[PDB]
Parts: C-alpha cells; sequence; structure tokens
C-alpha cells in the first residue's frame, strides 16, 4: 500500500537471504561431521577395528 | 674351425610365469570397500 519506504523492504529480504545462507553454512558444516561415522555401531568403527 | 661360440639369439631360455598373480579380484574388493564408505 506504499507506506513505508522501499529501503525497507529491500533490507527486510535481503535479512531473509542471509539468514538462508547462514543456515546453509551450518548444514553443511554438520553434513560434513557426519562423513566420519556414516552412522556404523561403535565397534564397526575403523579406527577401533585397527 | 668354430671353437668358441659367437653368436646371439633374442629368445630367452626356460622362462616361467607360473608365480606371477592377476590383481583383478583385489581391485574389485578395492571398488567394493570405497563404494560402502561414500555414503
Amino acid at each position: 500500500a506504499n507506506l513505508i519506504g522501499r529501503e525497507e523492504l529491500q533490507h527486510a529480504r535481503d535479512a531473509v537471504t542471509s539468514a538462508q545462507a547462514q543456515l546453509d553454512v551450518a548444514i553443511q558444516q554438520y553434513n560434513a561431521n557426519q562423513a566420519m561415522i556414516l552412522g556404523t555401531k561403535l565397534e564397526d568403527q575403523p579406527a577401533v577395528q585397527q | 674351425g668354430q671353437v668358441l661360440a659367437n653368436k646371439v639369439r633374442s629368445t630367452p631360455v626356460a622362462v616361467s610365469t607360473a608365480r606371477e598373480i592377476s590383481l583383478a579380484p583385489v581391485n574389485k574388493l578395492i571398488d567394493d570397500i570405497v563404494k560402502a564408505n561414500a555414503g
């Protein structure tokens, strides 16, 4: 309805995008950590077997 | 006269090939292991 400045809408939209990107970073970090487990039992992990 | 041998030949004597191993099965095992740990 044109009741706020357009710079306020731009800032809010950019904030949403930035939050999405930060969430992506966190998710990929967690996925990277899970690459070393692969959901196997404790005795099946390579180090314990070695 | 021919007292000392003076000829060469490009063919070996007494070739033995047994005890030479083929590495296919171990390569299959390696592929299987690598595929299991990639997800």
